[PDB]
RNA sequence: AUAGGAGGGUGCGGCCCGAAAGGAAUGAGCCUCCCCGAAGGAAACCGCGGCGACGCGGGAGUACGAGGGGAGGGGACCGGGGUUGCACCGUCCGUCUUGAAACACGGGGCAGGGAGUUCGCGGCCGUGGCGAGGUUAAGGGGGUUAAGCCCCGUAGCCGCAGGGAAACCGACAUGCCCGCAGCCGGGCUUAUGCCCGGUGAGGGGCGGGGUGCGAAAGCGCCCGGAGUCACGGCCGCGAG
RNA sequence: CAGGAUGGCCUCCCCGGAGGUAGGCGGUGGGGUAGAGCACUGAUUGGAGGUGCAGGGGGCGAAAGCCCCCGGCCUCCUGUCAAACUCCGAACCCACCGCCGCCGUAGAUGGGGGGAGUAGGGUGGCGGUGUAAGCCGUCCACCGAGAGGGGAACAACCCAGACCGGGGUUAAGGCCCCAAAGUGCCGGCUAAGUGUUACUCCAAAGGGUGUCCCGGGCCUUAGACAGGUCGAGGUCCGGGGCCCCGAAAAUGGACGGGGCUCAAGCCGGCCGCCGAGACCCCGGCGCACGGACCGAUUGGUCCGUGAUCGGGUAGGCGGGCGUGCCGGUGGCGUAGAAGCCGGGCC
RNA sequence: CUCAGGCGGGUCAGGAAUCCGCCGUAGAGUGCAAGGGCAAAAGCCGGCCUGACUGGACCCGUAACAGAGGCGGGUCCAGCCCCGAAAGGGUGGCCUAGCGAACCCCUGUGCCUCCCCGGUGGGGGCCAGGGAUGACAGAAAAGCUACCCUGGGGAUAACAGAGUCGUCUCGGGCGAGAGCCCAUAUCGACCCCGAGGCUUGCUACCUCGCUGUCGGCUCUUCCCAUCCUGGCCCUGCAGCAGGGGCCAAGGGUGGGGGUGUUCACCCAUUAAAGGGGAACGUGAGCUGGGUUUAGACCGUCGUGAGACAGGUCGGAUGCUA
RNA sequence: GGUACGGCGGCCAUAGCGGGGGGGCCACACCCGGUCUCAUUUCGAACCCGGAAGUUAAGCCCCCCAGCGAUCCCGGUUGUACUGCCCUCCGAGAGGGGGCGGGAAGCCGGGGACGCCGCCGGCCA
């Protein structure tokens, strides 16, 4: 399946491993969110870094409206119908059920970059970035509740 | 109190050996061969003290270059630089 | 003359100055009206869930929103400056030090003066001339108000052949293999572009050669032509 | 040994062309730490059994010797150990391979050259030492060389890494007043102002029919305990939460302060709101890289990419501002030059 | 060929002399510390020998990563050899310690060379071995300063502060034991848990371009772990008195001898003649007896200059707020 | 192709130690004698030379065991002891705890285990 990724820690009070583990998934600043395999490696990634991020899986419907709303270009362009349907022939609901159902990759979208740059979410997190989600923080695995999170930050 | 590695310097349990394994080993890794470019383990053997590498570099995985006399000859990366060692086979071990 | 912080910072309000150099009667502060609008983003009202704080669906992505535009009214101020009021923040400057507001050192005020300079040798780089050659020193001749300007000056220095303590001997103007740029042929490709094949200056690996040690093998150094002069700059050693 | 040199770490330029590896998955090998254990070495309480074994006390002697306590050695049972022990043994780390991920033809890995500075470190976790403070190493996280929002102030703790003008939402944490947001909601506990302290920066052994609970044994609702008569739960034991005693200091005073008792305290949870230079959006500046144009020397204009550019001490590199004199070029001035006081604009 | 140690047997012979069997994973040995390795051997016993040699190449360690003179080690080529039937082994000791630059000198061995040329004596050069620097990456090397001077350091001691509380003062838990019987009227062994920062010590955090020492006099203030004064409780409290404990810091806690003394000792009174904090309160308030310069004497030590937390005599105290 | 036959080996105790039963086509042994080959720091004991009168008593070969030793699997102790990362979680302190990821040693009980492979010959066929 696809995992969504985001990451919740800031920048600083960060050892090198878990830096460059960040670095490699692309998660340079804070709030930024992306969407990757459930492989072994990535699971094995994610486990290493699991104290600065948050992770879980991504429905077909809130794939599409992450796509429309934060999805950009290369130069920060807005990712809108016609390109989308003159690129691929499809609406950007099909296009990620198809990503969701693993027809098609996300990079077969020419000039996508894979960074989502997200909004603080409304009211905050429901719990302190220093603890697991599962305790009642915001961390570690989320299961199908990033949903959720995804929506109250577009 | 400094003091400088000498050969068997805190060797006591690296070099050692097992109570059921004293004696000479069998004469398969005495007797066995390699081809340039082919990757093996460095494991020392106590009882042969004839072409024994550093005990520094005991457990490390390197390559073979070459073999003149009885000798493999092994390079390995020690940090950056590249450092070339002559093994006796029996000190050596294939990578499967 | 009831008020506390290193004497300042952010924002504005009193009082005062505002001719010129800033905007402005070809119209300022200001007032009224219309349109679009990013991120974000209500409520009235109605239905439902929870013991409760409250929440969910419709209202609605509506009202509003940085900023971007248009129209009308009025007719002289806005920008800027001095001082001071209020709200919040703010424990001076240079210095050694792990650590300076420091009960660590140097700090009454103002004006002038004040601390990587010159030569010799060596290593580099930026640029320019000539190029298997480069360059002149001392000095000489012409001309000139003059020490500027013009011409000569091969002594010398470095490079062209390296090895060796010395005696002494004394080498590729290319015999092969990879191969970047570039060029040529083909395919994909709207074009830039990508892939494949050949050739490939420069670059790399072999082969062969000179010399020292060796009985020899074999090793060290060197060999298929780029150096020299000049101006400027960085550093090294010696001179204070 | 307050000082130097060679390295490590920083910066600037060049060549050389197709790979590289901080993280992850699997595999091929190495290890002897934590823990554990007595199979080696060395310790360690008692009981049983067997051994004259050159112990030692005695009985027992012309000599040859035996009869008991006690010492030693061996086996078993029982109760304990090891930084300089190991029959075993992790987490984990390291080398090499294949792949994922990331970087690289806008030139990485790597190589040559020029210039440094650094030879007192500190806090934080771990290891050896020490009564402790501390001393000495190790980990590279933060200060040194680091803004902004908080813990009252605080170097190190929490959020957070910063070009400029604006709008919004969150982070640490907070919501009785100081002070922006609740005298917010549900169940329970404390009566001590205990507390109102995440850490920097908070006193114990022993004890409490003080209270709220959870388990277990005896009796066990006119049959139990207190005084064979009453007539409903009694009598014990081990535990869990809060509180109490144990608890004495010197200028007057510290939960930051006022103050707070179904809290404005604490235990288990929940619902709203407030709060950064962080994150999002709009406009602007510069820098890095690539591209197209014009200027007769280092220069100028525009376009494209930047989540993967914007703090900074020692130090390295690039551009620019200002002063005296000289060779040129173009000029100003007694209708007022330089200089000096106040003011406007870039 | 197999060891140490042990069991059974045997004339002298015994625990132990030399011998015969069985068991025996090394419990022996391996030149020397320790670790590692060694059983038809690397140990014990013998035969032959001198590879503990000459001319060279490359590589690892000292010195990881990451630079190195000198040194040690490893893998090899060639020459001449040793053992062995052969394979195979030999460049010292089974591996890890037992050692050292420049200049100069000595020895071996063959060559090159010395100013116009040649011979001779002698010298210079290349290669190899050797003589040492233990402060061991290599100076040739004794002290006092209180007559001292200079540049610095709080990178570093003494007084004071700060951290700590081993030590010191004080308190608590159990209760063996002593108390005619009775652990708790009184004492409280062995052991265990704490408070203070009033003794000493430890650390080296602030202060060395100066924070002027001990004691005494003067003066102010504070704490209670209470000496007297006020009020109580237990008692092995008859009274008068004693022993232990509690509340209580308003008041008092004095005068003298020797000694610089703080302190401690002593005297006569007294209700008692308590202990402590304030930069060991108080020197821009005082005094200067001691400490601690420059002069001098004695004892001891040193060849001497001289020194002594050993004595003794003398030895400066700045000020216009 | 058969063989209670041997020689050379690989892993080197799940293969060892200790026990019980059975055998001698060939073959392996014990065994007989020391002129010669060879040797005793004496010894034909060992080593060597010459053979088959006798024996399967021993070695050797085949089948069996669980007494000692070794080691494999399953269940319990037990996700116990220990441990990597994060933490504004609890404690006066020592030290513990929450989330994610690993995971023993010894002991108890039940099975396994008295070796498995390679090459070539002898005898028979």
């Amino acid at each position: 399946a696809k995992l969504a990724v985001i990451r919740i820690r800031g920048r600083v009070n960060v050892k090198r491993p878990v830096r460059d583990t960040l670095a490699m998934l692309r998660l340079h600043r804070v709030n930024h969110c992306v969407i990757v395999d459930d492989t072994p490696s990535y699971l094995g990634m994610l486990q290493k870094a699991k104290d600065y991020i948050t992770w879980g899986e991504i429905n077909a419907e809130t794939l599409a409206k992450l796509i429309r709303k934060r999805g950009r270009l290369i130069g920060n362009k807005p990712v809108t119908d016609e390109y989308v349907k003159e690129k691929l022939g499809m609406t950007i609901e099909e296009f990620a059920q198809k990503v969701v159902n693993g027809e098609m990759s996300l990079k077969d979208l020419p000039n996508l970059k894979p960074v989502f740059r997200l909004h603080p979410p409304r009211g905050g997190f429901r719990g302190s970035k220093k603890r697991s989600f599962k305790e009642g923080g915001a961390l570690g695995y989320r299961g199908e509740k990033i949903n959720e999170l995804i929506e109250r930050m577009l | 109190v400094q003091k400088a590695h000498s050969f068997r310097r805190k060797t006591r349990k690296k070099l050692s050996k097992h109570p059921r394994r004293r004696g000479l080993p069998p004469l398969t890794r005495f007797l066995q061969e390699f081809e340039v470019g082919q990757r093996v383990h460095i494991v020392i053997e106590p009882s042969y003290h004839k072409g024994m590498p550093d005990p520094r570099f005991h457990g490390r995985t390197g390559t073979v270059v070459g073999k003149r006399g009885e000798a493999y000859i092994v390079e390995i990366k020690d940090g950056s630089k590249v450092k070339t060692l002559f093994i006796h086979p029996v000190h050596l071990r294939p990578q499967k």
